[PDB]
C-alpha cells in the first residue's frame, strides 16, 4: 500500500497494452507500446533489474522506430484512426479499461480467484528478500555468466541471428 | 499472486486477445505479438528476481532475441503481401480457401 | 459389347472447385494451372510535391 | 461448466420435475450459446442486430428442447413407477426431436431427431446404469 | 415400396446425406484469418473454464 | 534460392527439431521451435508466385501465436514451481495452455483450419515436409508431458480432428486440401492413444510418415495437384497409378495392409483401459477418409479417363530424377502387417 | 539403334557394380560373422557350452 | 452468391428512375417510348447527362457510339439487355 | 524518487512554456493562415499517402543487429570471470558471426536502396 | 504413459544393451527374415518397374543390394525385439515374486463341486 507505486506502473502498464491492443492506426499503436515498455522498465528497476529494464527499453525504442517508418509506407490510410474516432477502436478501449478496472476493484478489497490463484492486495514489497551481502549486482553477475556457463545459448543465438539475416534476405528477393 | 503479478498476466491476456480480433491492417497484429513478447520478458524478469535465480537471468535477454526474429520475419511478410496489393489489409489474404 | 469407361460429362463433375457444389460455393473457382494468379497490378501513386516558387 | 451438469444429476431421476427441467434448460441453454458463439466468429451475421437475432434463435432452439426433454423425461419416470429405465430417456429423446423439427419447421427433421435423439439419450441412460465411460482414465 | 425406397433411404440414403450436409457446413470457410483466428479465440476461453475449472 | 541457402535452411529446420528433442529445459525447446520456425518460412516460400506468400503469413501467424501461449505456459509453471526440467507440468492452467499451443502447432480440431490453405499454397515438396518432419517436435514435447495431459481436453480434440479431417476430405477435388485433412485426421488418431501409451503414438507417427512420404512422392512423380491432372496418368504411367492405388488403400486402413496396423494396435490399448466408445466411433468415423481415398482411386486408376493428343508428345521421354528412397517407402507403406510385433523395439 | 548415343549402355557402369556387390559381400560376411560370434557368447553365458 | 438474375423488367424501372430523377423532365409525363429530344424538348448535352446517369445506374462504360442512338427509355433497355444478354 | 522528482520538474517546466507560448500572444487565426504549406501552392494529395522506403532491408536488419548490442552489453562484467579462455572465444565467436551477417548482406547486393 | 521409458540403469541411445547377449540369436533361417528378404525383393521389383525397366531381370546387383540390406535390418531388429519382449517377461515375473499379496495362489475346485446354471436350448 505504501505509496502505491508498482501499483500504478502495473495499471499503466496495463492501459498502454490496451491502447495498442484496441488496434487503431498504427502510429498511435506504437506510441501505446512504447510508453507500455518504459513504464515496464520502471516495473523492473523498482525490483533491482536495472539491466533488464533499460535493455528492454532501448530494444522496444529501436523496434518502434523501425514500425514508425513501415507504417508510414505500407500501413497508412489516409484518414488514420485515433480512440475516438470510430466506435469500434473506442469501445474495445473502454473494454479494457472497464475489465482492469473490474478485475482490480475484485482483487484489492476483498480476495477473489480469476483463473489461477488469488490476490489480497497487501502491496509488492512484502515478498522481499532481507538478503545483506555484496560488492557486486547479482543481476549483473547472473546476466554476464552467459559468457561462461551459456555457451550453448550463445551458440544457438548467434547461429538465429545469422540465419535470420540469410532468412529476411531469402523472403524478400521475389522474383 | 500480488497485484503485479495479475496485471502482467491481465496485460498478456489483452495482448493475446488483441492479436486473435483482427481488424484490417496487418500491423496492428504485429504490434500485439510485440506486446505479448513484453508481457513476458517483464513477467519472467520478475518472477527470476524475486526467487533469485542468478543463472536465469540471462533467459529475458534470451527471450528480447528470438522476439526480434519474429518481428523480423513478420516484418519481411508484411513487405511481400503488401508487394502484392499495396496495402496490409488481411482481407486481401483470400486465395486460399478451407 | 464395350466395358463402359468414363467420358467427359463424368470427368468434368470432378474439374470443379469443390466436389459438392453450393450457391454461394459454385462461385469460387479453381485455381489456376500453375499456382501462379495474374499479377495484381496495384496503382502505388508517386507522392506529388511543389519545389518552389518560395 | 461443470456445475450444470451435477446440477441436473443430483436431482433424482423419477422426481422434482420442475428442476429438473430448469437443469435441463440450462445445459440447453449453455449449449445453443456456444453454438451461437461459434456460428457468428465463422460466418459473420452482416449486422449487429441480426447476429442478436440469430444467436437468440439458436439459445431459444437449444434451451427449448432441454426443457422438453428433462420435463418429458422426469414425468414419463414418475407415472411410469420406473426410474433407471431407458425407455423414459427415449421418450424424452422424440420429445426434444419433435421440439426441433417444429423449431425448424420441417417434418423430415422431426423424425430423424425423435430417432437419433431418443437413441442417444436412451444409450446415455445406459451407460449411467452400467458405468460407461467415455473419457476413460488411464489405468494400464 | 420397401427394397427400392425405404431400405434405401434408412440405411444409405440417409448416411449419405448427413455426410454430404456436414462436409459442405465443414469444408466451406471463406480463408479469411480474422474469421477463425476470433474461432480460435473462443476456442481458448472454453478451454480454460469448461475443462481447465474443474481439474 | 541458392542450393547452398537451401540446404543450410533445410539443416537449420532439422537442427530445431532435433534441438526441441534432446533439450531437458523449457527454454532450449522453445529456442528449437523458433529455430524450426525461423528457417521454415523461406522454405515455404521458395517458388514466389503470391498463393505462396499467403501460405506463408497464415503459418507464420498460427505458429507465433502458439510459440507465444506455449511460452507464457512455461512461465506459468516456473512461477508455480522454480522449475525448468520438461516434467509432469505442475500447474494445471499452465498445462491447460501447453495443451492449447502444441495442438495449434500441429493443427488439431479446432486449430486445424491453416493446414489446408497452407498446404494447397505451397508445393509439393514444401507439402512434404510441412505433412511429416514438422509434426515431430511437438509430439516429441507431448510424449514427454503425457503423465499430466488431461484426458478430457486431449480425447476432445483428437474426436474433433478425427471428424473434421473426414468431413473436410469428401468437398475436395484438389490434392494438397485432401493431404491435409488425412493429415488432421492421422494427427486425432494419435493424439487419442497419447495419454494411455506414448509407444503407440510413435508407431502411428512412423506408419503415417512413411505413408505420406509415398503419397507426396508418388504425386511429385506424377506432375498433379488435382483430381482431373491425376486422372491423365494412367496413359503415361499405368504402374505409378497402380501403385498410388494400393497407397491409397493402405491409408484407409484397410487389412491386410500396413495402414491398419495402427488403427488396430491403438483400438485394442483403448480397450485395455476400458474405452470401448471412443475406438467405435474413431474407427466408423475413418470410414469417411476410406470413402474420399477411394473415390480418388476410382478417378485414377480403377477407370480411364479421356486424354489429351498432347499427352502422345510425353511417351517419348522418360522421368529423368529418381526418387531412390520410393519403393522402399512404397513396399513399407503396404507389406508390412506380419512384422506387427516389432513394436515392442519402440519402447 | 539410338539418336542419342545415350551413355549409359552396353558397357555398364564396372564402378558402380564392383562398389554394389562388393557391398551386398560385405553385409553377408559380417551378418555371418555376427552371427557366430552371438551364438558363442549366448552359450558361454548360459553355460551350454 | 453474385447477383440475382436481372430482368427487363427491372432494367426498365431503373430506367425510368433514372429519368424521373432528372430535374429537367417532369416526371408523370415522360413515357417508355417518348423521345428524348422530340418529346420532352431536351437538346444534345442533355442526352449525355442521361447516358452518364444510366452508366452509373448500371455500372458499364457505354461509348460515345452506341451512345448517340439511345433516344427513347426503351432503346436504353434494349441495349443494356443487349450488354448483359437478358431476354426474358 | 529523486529521479522520478527530476522527470515531474522537466515536464512541468516544458508544459508550462508551452501554455506560455499559447495563452500570451494574440491569436488571429483564420482558414488561408492554417493551412498546409508547400511553398506558396495548394498541395495536390494527402501527406497521408504511402511514402515509400527504399532502406526496408537494412531497416529490417538493423532490427537484429540492435539485439546483438543487447548480447554484447554485458562484456565489462564477463570480463572478471575464472574461464577466461572461454569467455573470450564466446565473444570472439558473437563479433564474428555479427560481422559474417554484414558480409552476407552486403555481397548480396542488401545494403543497396532500392530505385 | 511410457511404460519403460524409464527403467533404470537404461542407456540413452544404446538398441542393444549387453543383457541382450544372454539371449539366444535369431536363426539365419528365421522366418521373420525370411519375410525381410521378401521385402527386400519386392522393393527391387518396384524399382524396376517405376523405372521402366524389365522387372525380373534388369539389375541383379541392385535386387542383391535391396535383399541383403532388409535381411540385415531385420536381423538386429528382431534381436532387440527378442530383448524386448524378455525385459517385458522378466519385470513381470519379478514382480509378481516380489508382490505376493497382490497375487495369492488360489486353491482350485473341480467340476463337481462347482455349480454351473444350465440353460436349455429349446
Ligand atoms: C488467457 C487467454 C484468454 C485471452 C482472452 C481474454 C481477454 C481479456 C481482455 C479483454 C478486453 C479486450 C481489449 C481489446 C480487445 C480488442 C477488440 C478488437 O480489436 O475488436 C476487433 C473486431 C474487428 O474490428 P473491425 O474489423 O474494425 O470492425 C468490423 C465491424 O465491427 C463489423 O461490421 P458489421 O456491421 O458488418 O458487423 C456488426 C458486428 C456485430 O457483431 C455481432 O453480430 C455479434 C452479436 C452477438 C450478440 C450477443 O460484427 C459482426 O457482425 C461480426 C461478428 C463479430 C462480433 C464479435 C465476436 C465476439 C465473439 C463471438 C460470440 C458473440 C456472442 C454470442 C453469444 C455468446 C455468449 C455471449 O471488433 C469486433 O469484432 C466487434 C467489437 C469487439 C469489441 C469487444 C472485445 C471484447
Ligand atoms: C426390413 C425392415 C422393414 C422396415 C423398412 C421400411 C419401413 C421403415 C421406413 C418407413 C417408415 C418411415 C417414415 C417415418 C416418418 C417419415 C416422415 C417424413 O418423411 O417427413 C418428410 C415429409 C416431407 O415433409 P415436407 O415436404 O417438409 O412438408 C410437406 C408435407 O409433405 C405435406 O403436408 P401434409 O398436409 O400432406 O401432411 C402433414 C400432416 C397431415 O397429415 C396428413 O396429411 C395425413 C395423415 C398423416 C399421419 C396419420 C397418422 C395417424 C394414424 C396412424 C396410426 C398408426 C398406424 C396404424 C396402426 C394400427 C395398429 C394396429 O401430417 C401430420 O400432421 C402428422 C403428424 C404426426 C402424426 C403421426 C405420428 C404418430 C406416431 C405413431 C406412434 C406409434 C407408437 C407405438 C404404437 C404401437 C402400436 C402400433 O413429410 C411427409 O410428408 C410425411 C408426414 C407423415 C409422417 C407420419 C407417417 C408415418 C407413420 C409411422 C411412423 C413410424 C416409422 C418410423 C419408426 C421410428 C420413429 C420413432
Ligand atoms: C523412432 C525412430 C525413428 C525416427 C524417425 C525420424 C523421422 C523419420 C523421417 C521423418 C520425415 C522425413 C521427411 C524429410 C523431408 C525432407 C524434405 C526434402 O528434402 O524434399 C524432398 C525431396 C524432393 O526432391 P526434388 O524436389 O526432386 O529435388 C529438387 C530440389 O529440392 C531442388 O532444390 P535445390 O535445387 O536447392 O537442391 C539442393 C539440394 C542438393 O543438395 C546439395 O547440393 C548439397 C549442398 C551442400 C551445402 C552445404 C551447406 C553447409 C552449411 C549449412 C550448415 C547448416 C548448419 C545447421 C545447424 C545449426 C545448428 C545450430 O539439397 C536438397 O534437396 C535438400 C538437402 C537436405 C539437407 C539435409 C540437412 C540435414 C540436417 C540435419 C539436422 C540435424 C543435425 C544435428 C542437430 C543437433 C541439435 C542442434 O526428395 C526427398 O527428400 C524424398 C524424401 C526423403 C525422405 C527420406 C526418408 C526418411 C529417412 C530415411 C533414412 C533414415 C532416417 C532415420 C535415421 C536414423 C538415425 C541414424
Ligand atoms: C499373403 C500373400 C502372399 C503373397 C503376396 C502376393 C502379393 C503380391 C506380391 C508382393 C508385392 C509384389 C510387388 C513387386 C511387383 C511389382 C512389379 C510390377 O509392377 O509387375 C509388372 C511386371 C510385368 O512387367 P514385364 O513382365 O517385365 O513386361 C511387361 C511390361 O512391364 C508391361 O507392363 P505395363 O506397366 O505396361 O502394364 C500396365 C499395368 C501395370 O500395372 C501393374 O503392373 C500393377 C502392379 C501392382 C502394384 C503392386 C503394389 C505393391 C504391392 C502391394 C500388394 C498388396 C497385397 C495385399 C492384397 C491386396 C492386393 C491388391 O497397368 C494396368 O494394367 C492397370 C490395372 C489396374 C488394376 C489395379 C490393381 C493393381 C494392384 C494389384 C496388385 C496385386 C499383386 C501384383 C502381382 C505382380 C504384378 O510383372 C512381373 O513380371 C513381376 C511380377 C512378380 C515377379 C515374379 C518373379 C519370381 C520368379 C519365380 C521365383 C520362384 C520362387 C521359389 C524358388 C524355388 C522354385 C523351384
Ligand atoms: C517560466 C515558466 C514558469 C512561469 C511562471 C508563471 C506561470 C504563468 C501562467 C501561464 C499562462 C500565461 C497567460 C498570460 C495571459 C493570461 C491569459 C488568460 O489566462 O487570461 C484570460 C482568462 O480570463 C478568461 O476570460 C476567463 C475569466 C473568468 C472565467 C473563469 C475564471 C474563474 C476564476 C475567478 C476569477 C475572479 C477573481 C479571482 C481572484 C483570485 C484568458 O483571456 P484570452 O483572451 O482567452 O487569452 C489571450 C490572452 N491575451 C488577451 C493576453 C492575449
Ligand atoms: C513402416 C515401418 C517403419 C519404418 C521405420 C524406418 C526404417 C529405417 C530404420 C531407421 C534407422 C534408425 C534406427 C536404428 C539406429 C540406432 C537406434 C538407436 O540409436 O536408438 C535407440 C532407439 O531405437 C529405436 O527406437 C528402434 C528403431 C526401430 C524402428 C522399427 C519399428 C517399426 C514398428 C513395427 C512395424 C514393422 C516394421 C518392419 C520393417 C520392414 C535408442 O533408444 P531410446 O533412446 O531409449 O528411445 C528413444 C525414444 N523413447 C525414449 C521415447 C522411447
Ligand atoms: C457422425 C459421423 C458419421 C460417419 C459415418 C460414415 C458412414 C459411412 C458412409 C460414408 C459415405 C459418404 C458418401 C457421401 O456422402 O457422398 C455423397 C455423394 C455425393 O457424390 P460424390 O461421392 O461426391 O461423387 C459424385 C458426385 N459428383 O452421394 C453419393 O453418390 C452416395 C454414393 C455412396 C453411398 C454409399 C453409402 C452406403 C452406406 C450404407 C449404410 C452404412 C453407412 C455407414 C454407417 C452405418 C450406420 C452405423
Ligand atoms: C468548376 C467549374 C469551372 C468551369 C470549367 C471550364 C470549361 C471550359 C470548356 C470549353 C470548351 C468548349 O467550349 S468546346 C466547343 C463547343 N462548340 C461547338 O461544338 C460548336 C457547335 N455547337 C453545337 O454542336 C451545339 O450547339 C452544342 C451546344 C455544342 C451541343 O451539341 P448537340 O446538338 O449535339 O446537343
Amino acid at each position: 500500500m505504501t505509496m502505491y507505486i508498482a501499483f500504478i506502473l502495473s495499471t499503466i502498464f496495463v492501459i498502454g497494452f490496451v491502447g495498442f491492443s484496441s488496434k487503431p492506426s498504427p502510429i498511435y499503436g506504437g506510441l501505446g507500446l512504447i510508453v507500455s515498455g518504459g513504464v515496464g522498465c520502471g516495473i523492473v528497476l523498482n525490483f533491482g533489474g536495472s539491466f533488464l529494464g533499460l535493455m528492454v527499453f532501448l530494444i522496444y525504442l529501436g523496434g518502434m522506430l523501425v514500425v514508425f517508418g513501415y507504417t508510414t509506407a505500407m500501413a497508412t490510410e489516409m484518414y488514420p484512426e485515433v480512440w475516438v474516432s470510430n466506435k469500434t477502436v473506442f469501445g474495445a478501449f473502454v473494454s479494457g479499461l472497464m475489465m482492469e478496472f473490474c478485475m482490480v476493484y475484485y482483487a484489492l478489497k476483498e480476495e477473489e480467484v480469476e483463473i489461477i490463484f488469488k490476490f489480497n492486495g497487501l502491496g509488492d514489497w512484502v515478498i522481499y528478500d532481507t538478503g545483506d551481502s555484496g560488492f557486486f549486482s547479482e543481476e549483473a553477475m547472473g546476466i554476464a555468466a552467459l559468457y561462461s556457463y551459456g555457451t550453448w545459448l550463445v551458440i544457438v543465438t548467434g547461429w538465429s541471428l545469422l540465419i535470420g539475416v540469410v532468412v529476411i534476405m531469402e523472403i524478400t528477393r521475389g522474383n | 499472486m500480488p497485484l503485479v503479478y495479475m496485471n502482467i498476466i491481465m496485460a498478456f491476456a489483452i495482448a493475446l486477445a488483441g492479436l486473435l480480433m483482427y481488424r484490417s491492417h496487418l500491423m496492428s497484429s504485429l504490434l500485439c505479438l510485440e506486446g505479448m513478447m513484453l508481457s513476458l520478458f517483464i513477467m519472467s524478469t520478475l518472477i527470476i528476481l524475486n526467487t533469485h535465480f542468478t543463472l536465469a537471468n540471462m533467459m529475458p535477454i534470451i527471450l528480447l532475441v528470438f522476439a526480434a526474429c519474429e518481428a523480423a520475419l513478420g516484418l519481411s511478410l508484411l513487405v511481400m503481401v503488401s508487394n502484392t496489393y499495396g496495402t496490409d489489409y488481411v482481407q486481401n489474404l483470400n486465395l486460399l480457401q478451407c | 459389347a464395350r466395358q463402359w469407361q468414363p467420358d467427359v460429362e463424368w470427368a468434368e463433375q470432378f474439374g470443379g472447385a469443390v466436389m459438392y457444389p453450393t450457391k454461394e460455393t459454385a462461385h469460387w473457382k479453381p485455381p489456376p494451372w500453375n499456382d501462379v494468379d495474374p499479377p495484381k497490378d496495384t496503382l502505388v501513386s508517386n507522392l506529388t510535391l511543389n519545389f518552389g516558387p518560395q | 461448466a461443470k456445475t450444470l451438469l451435477h446440477k441436473y444429476s443430483d436431482i433424482p431421476e423419477g422426481t422434482e420435475c420442475h428442476r429438473k427441467a430448469y437443469a435441463s434448460t440450462s445445459i440447453g441453454g449453455a449449449t445453443g450459446l456456444i453454438v451461437s458463439a461459434y456460428s457468428i466468429a465463422l460466418k459473420p451475421p452482416a449486422s449487429f442486430l441480426e447476429g442478436v437475432a440469430r444467436t437468440g434463435r439458436y439459445t431459444f432452439t437449444s434451451a427449448a428442447i432441454g426443457a422438453i426433454f428433462g420435463l418429458t423425461s422426469c414425468i414419463s419416470a414418475q407415472v411410469r413407477e420406473k426410474p433407471d429405465d431407458p425407455l423414459n430417456y427415449f421418450i424424452g429423446g422424440c420429445a426434444g426431436g419433435l421440439t426441433l423439427g417444429a423449431r425448424t419447421r420441417s417434418y423430415g427433421i422431426g423424425a430423424a431427431a425423435c430417432a437419433y435423439m431418443g437413441l442417444t439419450a436412451a444409450l446415455v441412460k445406459m451407460g449411467q446404469l452400467e458405468g460407461w465411460q467415455v473419457f476413460a482414465e488411464p489405468k494400464v | 415400396l420397401l427394397d427400392l425406397i425405404w431400405l434405401e433411404t434408412i440405411l444409405p440414403k440417409t448416411t449419405s446425406f448427413i455426410q454430404m450436409k456436414m462436409s459442405i457446413m465443414v469444408s466451406n470457410q471463406k480463408g479469411l484469418i480474422k474469421l477463425y483466428f476470433l474461432s480460435f479465440l473462443i476456442t481458448i476461453m472454453i478451454s480454460m473454464t469448461l475443462f481447465n475449472y474443474h481439474e | 534460392m541458392n542450393p547452398i541457402i537451401y540446404t543450410t535452411l533445410i539443416m537449420t529446420v532439422m537442427s530445431g527439431t532435433m534441438l526441441v528433442m534432446i533439450s531437458s529445459h523449457w527454454l532450449l525447446i522453445w529456442i528449437g521451435f523458433e529455430m524450426n520456425l525461423l528457417a521454415m518460412i523461406p522454405v515455404l516460400m521458395k517458388n514466389f508466385n503470391p498463393r505462396a506468400t499467403e501460405a506463408a503469413t497464415k503459418y507464420f501467424l498460427t505458429q507465433a501465436t502458439a510459440s507465444m501461449m506455449l511460452m507464457m505456459a512455461i512461465i506459468i509453471n516456473l512461477l508455480y514451481s522454480g522449475q525448468w526440467t520438461i516434467t509432469k507440468m505442475f500447474n494445471p492452467v499452465a498445462m491447460t495452455m501447453m495443451t492449447m499451443a502444441l495442438a495449434m502447432k500441429l493443427g488439431l480440431s479446432p486449430f486445424h483450419f491453416w493446414v489446408p490453405e497452407v498446404t494447397q499454397g505451397i508445393s509439393l515438396q514444401a507439402g512434404l515436409l510441412l505433412l511429416t518432419w514438422q509434426k515431430l517436435a511437438p509430439l516429441s514435447v507431448l510424449c514427454q508431458i503425457s503423465q499430466s495431459i488431461n484426458p478430457n481436453l486431449m480425447l476432445t480434440m483428437a474426436m474433433l480432428s478425427i471428424l473434421i479431417g473426414g468431413w473436410g476430405g469428401l468437398n475436395q477435388t484438389q490434392l494438397r486440401k485432401i493431404m491435409a485433412y488425412s493429415s488432421i485426421a492421422h494427427m486425432g488418431w494419435m493424439t487419442a492413444v497419447l495419454p494411455y501409451n506414448t509407444t503407440m503414438t510413435i508407431l502411428n507417427l512412423l506408419i503415417y510418415i512413411t505413408m505420406t512420404l509415398a503419397m507426396f512422392m508418388l504425386l511429385i512423380h506424377s506432375s498433379a495437384t488435382t483430381t482431373l491432372s491425376l486422372s491423365h496418368t494412367w496413359n503415361k504411367m499405368p504402374v505409378i497409378t497402380s501403385l498410388m492405388m494400393v497407397t491409397l488403400l493402405s491409408m484407409g486402413g484397410l487389412p491386410p495392409l500396413s495402414g491398419f496396423m495402427p488403427k488396430w494396435m491403438i483400438i485394442q490399448e483403448m480397450t485395455k483401459n476400458e474405452s470401448i466408445i471412443m475406438p467405435t466411433l474413431m474407427a466408423m468415423t475413418a470410414l469417411l477418409n476410406l470413402y474420399f481415398y477411394m473415390r480418388l482411386a476410382y478417378s485414377s486408376s480403377l477407370t480411364m479417363f479421356p486424354s489429351t493428343n498432347n499427352m502422345k508428345m510425353k511417351w517419348q521421354f522418360e522421368h529423368t530424377k529418381q526418387m531412390k528412397l520410393l519403393p522402399t517407402m512404397i513396399v513399407l507403406s503396404t507389406l508390412v502387417l506380419p512384422m506387427t510385433p516389432a513394436l515392442s523395439s519402440l519402447n | 539403334k539410338f539418336y542419342i548415343r545415350e551413355p549409359p549402355h552396353g558397357s555398364p557402369d564396372w564402378l558402380k557394380v564392383g562398389l554394389t556387390l562388393g557391398t551386398s559381400v560385405f553385409l553377408w560376411i559380417y551378418l555371418i560373422k555376427q552371427h557366430k560370434e552371438d551364438v558363442l557368447e549366448y552359450k558361454r553365458r548360459n553355460g551350454l557350452e | 452468391s453474385d447477383a440475382p438474375p436481372l430482368t427487363l423488367e427491372a432494367i426498365k424501372d431503373r430506367v425510368l428512375y433514372v429519368l424521373k430523377l432528372y430535374d429537367k423532365i417532369d416526371p408523370e409525363k415522360l413515357s417508355v417510348n417518348s423521345h428524348f429530344m422530340k418529346d420532352l424538348g431536351l437538346d444534345s448535352l442533355d442526352q449525355v447527362e442521361i447516358i452518364m446517369a444510366m452508366e452509373d445506374e448500371f455500372g458499364f462504360e457505354i461509348p460515345d457510339i452506341d451512345a448517340e442512338k439511345l433516344m427513347c427509355p426503351q432503346e436504353i433497355v434494349d441495349y443494356i439487355a443487349d450488354k448483359k444478354d437478358v431476354y426474358e | 524518487m529523486n529521479i522520478m522528482l527530476t522527470l515531474l520538474t522537466n515536464v512541468t517546466l516544458a508544459s508550462l512554456l508551452v501554455l506560455i507560448a499559447f495563452w500570451l500572444p494574440q491569436l488571429n487565426a483564420y482558414s488561408e493562415k492554417t493551412s498546409p504549406y508547400e511553398c506558396g501552392f495548394d498541395p495536390m494529395g494527402s501527406a497521408r499517402l504511402p511514402f515509400s522506403m527504399k532502406f526496408f532491408l537494412v531497416a529490417i536488419t538493423f532490427l537484429l543487429f540492435d539485439l546483438e548490442i543487447a548480447l554484447l552489453l554485458p562484456l565489462p562484467w564477463a570480463s572478471q570471470t575464472n574461464n577466461l579462455k572461454t569467455m573470450l572465444t564466446m565473444a570472439l565467436f558473437l563479433l564474428i558471426l555479427l560481422a559474417a551477417s554484414l558480409a552476407y548482406e552486403w555481397t548480396q547486393k542488401g545494403l543497396e536502396w532500392a530505385e | 504413459m511410457t511404460m519403460m521409458s524409464g527403467r533404470p540403469g537404461r542407456v540413452p541411445l544404446q538398441f542393444l544393451p549387453n543383457e541382450a547377449r544372454s539371449l539366444p540369436p535369431p536363426k539365419l533361417t528365421d522366418p521373420r527374415l525370411v519375410y525381410m528378404g521378401f521385402l527386400g525383393y519386392c522393393s527391387g521389383l518396384i524399382d524396376n518397374a517405376i523405372r521402366r525397366r524389365p522387372v525380373v531381370s534388369a539389375g541383379l546387383h541392385r535386387q542383391l543390394l535391396y535383399v541383403t540390406s532388409f535381411v540385415f535390418f531385420g536381423y538386429y531388429l528382431l534381436k532387440r525385439q527378442d530383448y524386448m519382449y524378455a525385459l517385458r517377461d522378466h519385470d513381470m515375473f519379478a514382480y509378481v515374486k516380489s508382490h505376493p499379496e497382490d497375487f495369492p495362489e488360489k486353491d482350485k475346485k473341480t467340476y463337481g463341486e462347482i455349480l454351473e446354471e444350465f440353460h436349455p436350448v429349446r
